């Protein structure tokens, strides 16, 4: 057993890079996103902090997302969820409050 | 840096 409360970010995924900085992911959005549906979720290892980042056409956004030190990842204006899997999938449905629903992952795919 | 959800 190690030291960790709940989930510890899931690498396996495009729009889920628990390494990117924040800009790095927003520059990626620079790449893609047109229909105002691209997004990406990121995590951090400092004090449990996640934030969704989607672009509203040439206007990349970010949304803070955390829990109540309970494990339930939520959002003030956004919503509430168990994990970034639900908050993402859910939001994968709608915006729920975002600028616009989600439709595409930000992160990259290949090289060239 | 967080829009308003």
């Amino acid at each position: 057993g190690s030291r960790r409360a709940s989930v510890g970010s899931h690498e396996k995924m495009p729009w889920f890079h628990g390494k990117i900085s924040r800009e790095e992911s927003e520059q990626i959005v620079l790449i893609g996103s047109k229909t105002n549906g691209k997004f990406l979720i990121r995590a951090r290892d400092n004090n449990g902090s996640y934030a969704l980042c989607l672009l509203h056409e040439g206007k990349v956004l970010h949304y803070r997302i955390d829990k109540d030190k309970t494990g339930k990842l939520s959002i003030p204006e956004g919503k509430k969820f168990d994990t970034l899997w639900q908050l993402v999938e859910h939001y994968s449905y709608k915006a729920d409050g975002l600028l616009r629903v989600l439709t595409v992952p930000c992160q990259k795919i290949g090289t060239q | 840096t967080y829009e308003t959800l």
